[PDB]
């Protein structure tokens, strides 16, 4: 009359010890949006400067 | 009655499954097997091969009164 045991769940386990720390960033370049560029320039005119 | 005994020798979730097959219902196995009756019946099988062994009836036996007051004196 005996009785059948618990069986475990592994796969719940696995889910939180596997969960690693939050991931450190650091940042290598400068986070840049603009850049400067060499256009032509004009008088009032209309000539070339 | 020799298959008897081979279903009370096996598990108590076994009984269960063997009487069910047959056709009884869920609540008269569950009465059955969970009053521990079928431990009591190792003890009524096994006594069933004694009054089976001798016999008071044969040929010439039948003709007697064994329970006779002159054979119990």
């Amino acid at each position: 009359k005996t009785i059948p045991t618990f069986e475990p769940k592994e796969s719940i386990l696995k889910k939180l010890e596997d969960i690693k720390p939050e991931q450190v960033k650091k940042q290598t370049k400068l986070f840049r949006i603009f850049e400067p560029r060499q256009l032509p320039v004009y008088r009032a005119n209309g000539e070339k400067e | 009655i020799e298959e008897l005994y081979k279903v009370i020798s096996l598990h108590e979730n076994e009984i269960q499954l063997y009487l069910i097959s047959l056709g009884i219902p869920k609540i008269d196995a569950d009465t059955y097997v969970g009053s521990k009756i079928y431990s009591q019946d190792k003890y009524r099988i096994l006594e069933s091969y004694v009054y089976n062994l001798l016999s008071i009836n044969y040929g010439c036996y039948q003709l007697f009164d064994f329970n006779s007051p002159d054979l119990e004196k």
